[PDB]
């Protein structure tokens, strides 16, 4: 599936 | 730092993962409150509940 | 902030939650490492797999 | 159980 990081 | 857990997931890491439904609201979703693991997340194609 | 999740655990907050295994090996878990709601580590006892 | 939060 689509997918993404982010911060903390 | 990794709890005792075998397979710690460290939520203490400075990253949050995200996973989006394919079932058709096209949401974004914490990979933790959905339950699934990054493996599951980039294998498979991902149904939210309401979607279901 | 929260995701599209209905209960949101807020993976993103600035805090980790933990729980302690009352099984006997008495170490400390991350508790989303272990599946466990902040409701479920505070209303009953915890027992990890391997003390299970 | 006994539990407890850390920073982050
Ligand atoms: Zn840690
Ligand atoms: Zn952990
Ligand atoms: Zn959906
Ligand atoms: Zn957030
Ligand atoms: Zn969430
Ligand atoms: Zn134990």
């Amino acid at each position: 599936a689509r997918t993404k990081q982010t911060a903390r | 730092s990794v709890c005792a857990a075998q397979n710690c997931q460290r939520p203490c890491k400075d990253k949050v993962d995200w996973v989006q439904c394919d079932g058709g609201c096209d949401e974004w979703f914490h990979q933790v409150c959905v339950g699934v693991s990054p493996e599951m997340a980039e294998n498979e194609d991902y149904i939210c509940i309401n979607c279901a």
